[PDB]
């Protein structure tokens, strides 16, 4: 009771003050200036018409022009002029054009696009510094590769080695490979990119290779970063369709991904994470070792590892005096970490079933037998016996 | 009907609706719709005679 | 004068749904969403689907 | 205002300048129109007893 | 339930306050774009924006006509073509004469084709096939030529001249490397011997092999040794190909090498772009087929090549045209393959050389334990061993630190078949 009040003491006053502070300041900003900056703004608005057609800058020719490719079907030789500089632009950046006669009138985007919006996230990570136990060892391998160059680059220099680039998490479902990456990201306090690899692909053609570029482009602006491209399996060796409407799309999109990962330089400052079911849903060579270090094979919790996962859950639920910690383990045979969480959800539903406010002995025992029954084989001991 | 939840019901695999966008991205929009109009039950179909 | 407007040429679209009781949103066979004023002297009970 | 328009707000526009009208919370997609087709859920557990 | 219940609602209001706080924040951002040196750009800025002088559409020539002999008047003429230089100057039964030539037919990037005239800045020697040309917003006519394609500036990046790679940065003094020397250096020094024998001197080579061997390192190695300038194109890094854009990618760099003497044209990774066509496939492409048709003819044309050598690296020889695999394009074929024990000793010695480690290590000792492998895997053993070494807090990775690193890659191999052997006691 006393400490949840202390969270309230810290959060209510500081946070409530912060809203109020923003709200007055929006007025207050205006008042210091009354000419010069106001004037320049005023003529920016006369110059720039309403609406503005979006552009994408392909390239700058150094003579006060450029070439843009726009969602308007023909391309344009546009000029660079009015409240924009030649060096305020870089190629491949998104520009704002004048409706009447296309001209770069400045930038207020700088790689602002919807695919950027999905990718950047302001969400809170689900796990923070391995909240849920088990897989102690595997995290002390992600950390060596990913977290460790960011935190201390010096140690690699004494060693005289180049620092790693990226990790590949793979193997079993229900082992929380996608959640360890979230843990590592919160530990450092890095920039995290939840983009999903499957969100670049659509029926419509020719859109995809833009999207692959934009990932590497944004990641480098906000570096240091951790990039997670989750579920790069779907864009693997496989094909969209066996008829039509996708013969090209997977082929261009994957190839284009390998290229801009290597083309950065061999960096140890923008890490990638590829989350994949297996290497049998991807191409047999990726990009392909010395360059992609390290590879982490997830396999099923062992008796030690699954104990650890379980102890977390059971303590957050009523009672444990009824059926010993050991007696849960003993009854269970080795399975993924989802099966361990599943037994506890079912146990809780069973306490509801009885209409108890205690997880009784009976509830534990049934919940254990249920999961084992899904998920079953018996010809391991049938070949034998 | 009794829970006082949304319905939809999604019949089969999604590609079929294209009237605006494509059916690949209506899966992405499954989130946006489910949440705003929560409380929802979604009866997602796919019999799997695909096999 | 209204009746002239009602006769051909017309472009097919498909009514989706209302947003008001006198304005609706359609999408055409052109492939463009247009928010349209609905004409008086038509269904608005059997127009909704 | 730009304090009255939010991120991910659907809006109406003209077509001769695309000048805004007003805010709309009705978001129009084929999936949302699928709910219009389906209509209301029906029946009761004792109709489907056994 | 007062201890948690009351405190639950209090938790909730704070979160909602925080959501509201973020929408207040993002509606105002940082002012504006106004910069004092580009406020002076505004003086010129009003005049050009209101004038009819931009934008110019990007078009590009796709078809050349000669503007007499075209068949523009069709009165007393016949066919689709005339005399190929006259059509209205030999007859006035058309009732017209015109003296316009090299009119040219452009394509827009909307895929709409138009014939246009020529400006006051244009003459037929400023225009060509494949060259960007700017045309009006309304009624079209060429104003200013723009340089050919989107290739310039993007190609130059890929080209590095005079590599900082020799046969010290390649391990093994492999069989392929000995046949590689014969192709570049030997007919460059002395084209006399080849002439007298009555063989036509090797100048084509295709380096191919599994990934991770270092087919490229060698190719760079000899480029420096022969002391020739190096021109590189990578046809899976450079993916411009659209309607014979990649034929312009090929042409420039080949054309540049040809103006110089003592050169290497290295065409790399041509599995795509100038590679296999996908008409047969479901891809329907024959955009990479223009790149192919150009590449062949550039070679064939260059011949005798004056001791300027055309090299090829491609991963697979399955992605090549059988016209390349006729002699006079490719003459020598080298498959790169797994290095021997000492060859794998050498790739380990270079990796280890960069490291700051204890010197008491012996390179042969480590590579024994190692199986037959790719160079890229031996890069991995040193980088992995580096990570184990800092973790244990040694500033050196001992011989023992590299044996742990070797073992983990192998253990994976065991996981995919079956573990445990008879070599735990033999
Ligand atoms: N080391 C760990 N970190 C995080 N959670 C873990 C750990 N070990 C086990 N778990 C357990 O595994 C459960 C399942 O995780 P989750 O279902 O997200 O799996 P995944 O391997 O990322 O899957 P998918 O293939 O479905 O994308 C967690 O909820 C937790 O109970
Ligand atoms: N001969 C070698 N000497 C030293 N290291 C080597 C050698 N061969 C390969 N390696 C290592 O492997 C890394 C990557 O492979 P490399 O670029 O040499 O190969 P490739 O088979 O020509 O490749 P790709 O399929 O990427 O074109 C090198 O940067 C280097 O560290
Ligand atoms: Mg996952
Ligand atoms: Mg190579």
């Amino acid at each position: 009771t006393r400490c949840k009040l202390k969270l309230l003491r810290m959060e209510r006053i500081k946070d409530h003050l912060l809203l109020e502070e923003e709200f007055v300041s929006n007025s207050e900003i205006l008042k210091p200036f009354e000419k010069k900056q106001e004037e320049e703004k005023k003529q920016l608005e006369e110059i720039r018409g309403n609406p503005l057609s979006i552009g994408t800058l392909e390239e700058i020719i150094d003579d006060d022009h450029a070439i843009v490719t726009s969602p308007t079907m023909p391309d344009y030789y546009v000029s660079i002029l009015s409240f924009v500089d030649k060096e305020l632009l870089e190629p491949g950046c998104s520009v704002l054009l004048h409706h009447k006669t296309m001209s770069i009138v400045g930038v207020l985007q700088d790689d602002a696009d919807p695919m950027v919006s999905v990718m950047k996230m302001d969400k809170s990570p689900t796990e923070s510094y391995s909240d849920i136990g088990g897989l102690e060892s595997q995290i002390q391998e992600i950390k060596e590769s990913v977290e460790l160059p960011l935190t201390h680059p010096e140690l690699y220099e004494e060693m005289g080695i180049k620092p790693p680039k990226g990790v590949i998490l793979y193997g079993a479902p229900g082992t929380g490979k996608t959640l360890l990456a979230k843990a590592v990201a919160n530990q450092t306090s890095a920039t995290f990119l939840r983009i999903v690899g499957s969100e670049l692909i659509q029926k419509y053609l020719g859109d995809g290779p833009r999207l692959c570029r934009q990932i590497f482009k944004v990641a480098g602006e906000n570096a240091p970063s951790i990039v997670f491209i989750d579920e790069i399996d779907a864009i693997g060796t496989k094909r969209y369709d066996s008829n039509s409407g996708g013969e090209r799309e997977i082929q261009r999109t994957m190839l284009e991904l390998l290229n801009q990962l290597d083309g950065f330089d061999d960096r140890g400052d923008v890490k990638v994470i590829m989350a994949t079911n297996k290497i049998e849903t991807l191409d047999p060579a990726l990009i392909r070792p010395g360059r992609i270090d390290r590879k982490i094979l997830f396999e099923n919790p062992d008796l030690s590892t699954k104990k650890k996962i379980l102890g977390i859950h059971t303590s957050k639920m009523n009672l444990s005096e009824d059926v010993n910690l050991e007696t849960l383990v003993t009854t269970k045979d080795d399975l993924s970490g989802a099966d361990i969480q599943a037994m506890c959800t079912e146990a809780g539903l069973l306490a509801l079933r009885e209409r108890r406010m205690q997880v009784t002995a009976e509830d534990f025992k049934q919940a254990k037998e249920r999961v084992m029954k899904n998920k079953v084989e018996e010809n391991l001991e049938g070949l034998y016996l | 009907h009794h829970t006082d939840c949304k319905f939809i019901r999604v019949s089969g695999a999604e590609l079929v609706q294209k009237y605006i966008g494509e059916g690949s991205r209506m899966v992405r929009e499954l989130f946006v719709m489910a949440r705003e109009h929560a409380p929802s039950i979604i009866f997602m179909d796919e019999i799997d005679s695909i096999g | 004068e209204v009746k002239r407007i009602q006769s051909v040429p017309l472009v097919i679209g498909q009514f989706l749904e209302p947003i008001d009781q006198n304005t609706g949103i359609v999408s055409s066979t052109t492939g463009m969403s247009y928010v349209v004023r609905i004409l008086s002297t038509l269904d608005r009970e059997l127009l909704k689907p | 205002n730009v304090k009255d328009l939010k991120a991910s707000q659907r809006v109406c526009l003209r077509s001769d300048s695309y000048m805004l009208h007003k805010v709309l919370e009705n978001k129009a997609d084929p999936l949302v129109s699928l709910m219009m087709v389906e209509k209301v859920p029906d029946s009761t557990y004792d109709m489907v007893g056994g | 339930a007062a201890p948690y219940a009351a405190k639950l609602k209090q938790t909730e209001n704070d979160l909602k306050d925080i959501e509201a706080r973020i929408k207040e924040k993002a509606g105002v951002k940082e002012s504006d774009t106004g910069l004092a040196p580009s406020h002076l750009w505004d003086i010129m800025g009003d005049r050009q924006r209101l004038g009819e002088e931009h934008p110019l559409q990007v078009a590009r020539c796709t078809k050349i006509i000669k503007g007499n002999g075209e068949s523009d008047e069709t009165t007393t003429d016949n066919n689709n073509s005339g005399n190929s230089n006259s059509n209205s100057n030999q007859q006035s039964t058309d009732a017209d004469e015109d003296d316009e030539d090299a009119k040219y037919v452009i394509n827009l990037k909307q895929i709409a084709k138009f014939v246009v005239g020529l400006g006051e800045r244009v003459s037929p020697t400023d225009i060509e096939e494949g060259m960007r040309v700017g045309v009006d917003r309304s009624k079209y006519n060429i104003e200013l030529p723009l340089p050919p394609r989107i290739d310039p500036s993007v190609t130059m990046m890929t080209v590095e001249e005079k590599p900082d790679v020799t046969y010290s940065d390649v391990g093994g003094c492999k069989d392929q490397i000995e046949k590689l020397r014969e192709v570049v250096e030997l007919p460059l020094l002395s084209p006399e011997r080849f002439a007298t024998l009555g063989i036509d001197p090797p100048k084509g080579i295709l380096l191919y092999g599994p990934p991770g061997t270092g087919k490229t390192l060698c190719a760079r190695a000899v480029a420096n040794r022969t002391d020739a300038t190096f021109i590189r194109v990578i046809g899976s890094e450079l993916v411009q190909k659209y309607v014979g854009e990649g034929a312009r990618m090929v042409r420039e760099l080949f054309e540049m090498a040809r103006t110089k003497k003592a050169c290497i044209i290295f065409f790399d990774e041509i599995d795509a772009v100038g590679g296999a066509r996908f008409d047969d496939g479901a891809g329907g492409d024959n955009e990479v087929q223009r790149t192919m048709l150009e590449l062949i003819t550039q070679l064939d044309g260059f011949d005798p090549r004056g001791n300027i050598k055309v090299m090829f690296a491609t991963n697979r020889p399955n992605t090549l045209d059988p016209a390349l695999l006729r002699p006079g394009r490719i003459d020598r074929k080298v498959e790169f393959s797994l290095p021997d024990l000492e060859g794998r000793a050498n790739i380990f010695r270079i990796h280890s050389k960069s490291m700051s480690v204890e010197r008491g290590i012996r390179w042969e000792l480590i590579s024994r334990l190692c199986p037959n492998s790719t160079g890229a895997e031996l890069r991995s053993v040193c980088t992995e061993a580096g990570m184990f070494a800092i973790r244990a807090r040694r500033k050196v990775a001992t011989e023992k630190d590299f044996l742990k690193a070797v073992d983990k890659v192998i253990s994976g191999y065991k996981k995919f078949s079956s573990t445990s052997r008879y070599m735990q006691y033999n």
